[PDB]
């Protein structure tokens, strides 16, 4: 082993010379024979200590026109880069610059070679990342997206992972190349888990990027993605879940898309929570505004499978506040919304909702469940119930809370969507004759007559609408005068707003 | 008419972190 | 060329003599 070393170190000096002459005979001779060498771990060992015969060896592969010539050198070079010190030579002698260039070669074990070594290097190589990126080895590596050797296509997108990775540049120049088409493709195309693995990891650094984000929905990238949701590989699914909700929320005029919906609603039941916490927040994107996602969501039983995913959650807004938004989502504006107002009730979550509007919830999950009760309010058999729960001096006591402060961004929620979103849903509530004893008996006409000097519209024309309820009793409607509502009310009457002036006629109208 | 639909803005990139690949890389040239 | 065909000689053989030695 020992005198292996000593008789490679004596013949490499002679070897370099030999390698970098002028007759190509005389090149493809001892190109062989350091092919050879490099595959004898002791003589390899000699290889990567001589800086000129690595340099040699790069030279060689970037020049040479002979096909054998080209396949030894860069097996050396491959045959160096499984050792630290090997990648360094690779590294110091422009290797990286080199190696790039072969990634066109029409040889394909130069390519194999090529792409192996270079993934070696990205891996283990300090520097690696940025010379790959200056010798435009990204524009190449994704018109090699194009061929069909599936083991090469999955080292070629693991070398894009590594590259794209917190770096602007590389994901515009993978969008610039046509890399969101060509690995959506792929995901449609091919079976190899180990493939759909890295190219899904590839499309979920792509999609936290504005540009690429677009480009990838484009190209049906979220049905795609979608096809693989029930594979028996775990960090498949949990890659392909992470990127759809990335890409969820530019997704919501996307159409085919029953499958994905279906096997979200049915992935709501896991054990894992990383996968309950991504369905849910797909699924509250996908029904945002989109009736015929809405549609099908609650056919499949979404509503049911949102209520049991609140139940199991607990205190953990990362589940509750997605989920929430969803079910607030699917209670409006569709034909099957009564349905699904009636749904949220018979599956055990009224109780439940009323209970995270008390603390420790923060504001954000605070505003999407008051906007959920809301919704729940437009349907009869839930005013009971709601009432029953103590959503009424809950609603109540954040009203006054977050008015108080828009006199005297908290959490990343406005307070006066908290007012108009409280206040909103004590307007459908106050429906219920029982709801009406409850909230007038909490002392709030005072504050909903001091509402209507709000500047803002949205908030006029929902403290109009719970006073024109209330005045429907005798008792109320006297209240309402003595408070002083008549003159702001008649300054309502003149507004460009026409829910706002309509509410006002209609409270000054039951006073008298 | 009920409460307005919100969009919850999503833009988690994950972490970097391989061995599967080892084997996939000796095959490919063998 | 005459010149260039004798450096070729030489340098093959001298790949035959390294190639002995380690192999």
């Amino acid at each position: 082993e020992q005198d292996d070393a000593e008789l490679a170190t004596r013949a490499i000096p002679e070897l370099t010379k030999l390698l970098n002459d002028e007759d190509q005979v005389v090149v493809n001779k001892a190109a062989v024979m350091v092919h050879q060498l490099s595959k004898k771990e002791a003589s390899r060992h000699a290889i990567m200590r001589s800086p000129q015969m690595v340099s040699a060896i790069v030279r060689t592969m970037q020049n040479t026109n002979d096909v054998e010539t080209a396949r030894c050198t860069a097996g050396t070079l491959h045959n160096l880069s499984h050792h630290r010190e090997g990648l360094l030579a690779i590294f110091k002698s422009g290797g990286i610059p080199a190696l790039v260039k072969m990634l066109g070669s029409p040889v394909d074990s130069v390519l194999f070679y090529a792409i192996t070594t270079l993934h070696n290097l990205l891996l283990h190589q300090e520097g690696a990342k940025m010379a790959v990126r200056l010798a435009g080895g990204l524009q190449k590596m994704v018109a090699l997206l194009n061929k069909t050797n599936v083991k090469f296509l999955a080292i070629t997108t693991d070398c894009l992972q590594i590259l794209a990775y917190g770096n602007q540049e590389s994901k515009l120049i993978i969008l610039a190349s046509g890399g969101p088409q060509a690995l959506v493709n792929i995901m449609r195309t091919y079976t190899y888990e180990k493939l759909l693995w890295t190219t899904s990891r590839v499309l979920k650094v792509l999609s936290v990027c504005s540009s690429n984000k677009p480009a990838i929905v484009e190209a049906g990238g979220m049905q795609a993605l979608g096809l693989h949701l029930t594979d028996p590989s775990q960090r498949l699914v949990q890659n392909c879940l992470w990127t759809l909700r990335n890409l969820s929320d530019a997704a919501t005029k996307q159409e085919g898309m029953e499958g994905l919906l279906g096997t979200l609603v049915q992935l709501l039941g896991s054990d894992d929570i990383n996968v309950v916490t991504c369905a849910a927040g797909i699924l509250s994107n996908l029904t945002c505004n989109n009736y015929k996602n809405k549609m099908m969501v609650c056919q499949v039983g979404g509503i049911e499978a949102l209520v049991r995913t609140v139940l199991r959650a607990g205190d953990r807004e990362d589940i509750t506040e997605p989920a929430i938004c969803a079910l607030r989502h699917l209670t409006s504006r569709h034909q099957e919304a009564e349905m699904a107002q009636n749904a949220v009730r018979l599956h055990y979550g009224l109780p439940v909702v009323v209970k995270l509007l008390h603390p420790p919830s923060h504001w954000p999950l605070i505003k999407a469940t008051v906007g959920l009760i809301r919704n729940l309010a437009l349907c009869p058999a839930n005013h009971a119930p709601l009432r029953e729960q103590g959503a009424i001096p809950r609603l109540v006591q954040l009203l006054v809370r977050a008015h108080q402060d828009t006199q005297r961004f908290v959490e990343g929620v406005r307070m006066e969507e908290i007012v108009e979103g409280c206040t909103g849903a004590l307007h459908i509530l106050a429906r219920d004759v029982h709801n009406r004893i409850v909230i007038r008996g909490l002392n709030t006409i005072p504050l909903f007559v001091q509402l209507l000097y709000s500047p803002i519209e949205n908030i006029q024309r929902v403290a109009a609408g719970v006073l024109c309820e209330l005045a429907q009793d005798k008792e109320a409607a006297e209240a309402i005068e003595a408070e002083g509502a008549t003159a702001p009310l008649t300054e309502l009457l003149h507004s460009r707003n026409e829910g706002v002036a309509t509410y006002a006629a209609a409270v000054l109208f039951r006073m008298s | 008419l009920g409460a307005n639909d919100e969009l919850i803005s999503f833009k988690d990139e994950g972490e970097q972190e391989e061995r599967d690949l080892a084997d996939v890389k000796s095959s490919l040239v063998n | 060329s005459q010149e260039q065909l004798e450096h070729r000689e030489r340098s093959l053989q001298t790949l035959r003599d390294i190639q002995r030695m380690l192999f």
